[PDB]
């Protein structure tokens, strides 16, 4: 019983362990995502205005 | 098992995002880069 506690305690720690960093993951997430892909379609556009030139 | 089971999934999860967050950020440097040499090709161009 000692030992299966000692396992339940140890699962609390790592559920809450992990909680925190995959949220801070996600606050991270989707912010340089945005830049890469605008700078894409930017180029996109700088091309196509350069072909049609 | 079940923490077991939970652990697995969450682990999992986790990776995806870093997945999505990880190894982008140089393509963006590298893009931003290519553009600042576009740009100043351009300013050049038009100051000729």
């Amino acid at each position: 019983k000692q030992k299966s506690d000692e396992w339940a305690k140890k699962v609390e720690t790592c559920r809450e362990q992990l909680q925190e960093e995959i949220d801070r993951l996600t606050v991270e997430k989707e912010k340089k995502q945005e830049e890469l892909r605008e700078l894409r379609e930017r180029d996109q556009k700088e091309q196509e205005e350069k072909d049609r030139r | 098992e079940s923490y077991d089971a939970l652990m697995k999934d969450q682990h999992q999860k986790k990776q995806e995002i870093e997945e999505e967050l990880a190894k982008i950020i140089e393509e963006v440097d590298t893009l931003k880069q290519l553009f600042k040499e576009i740009d100043e090709e351009k300013q050049r161009e038009r100051e000729l």
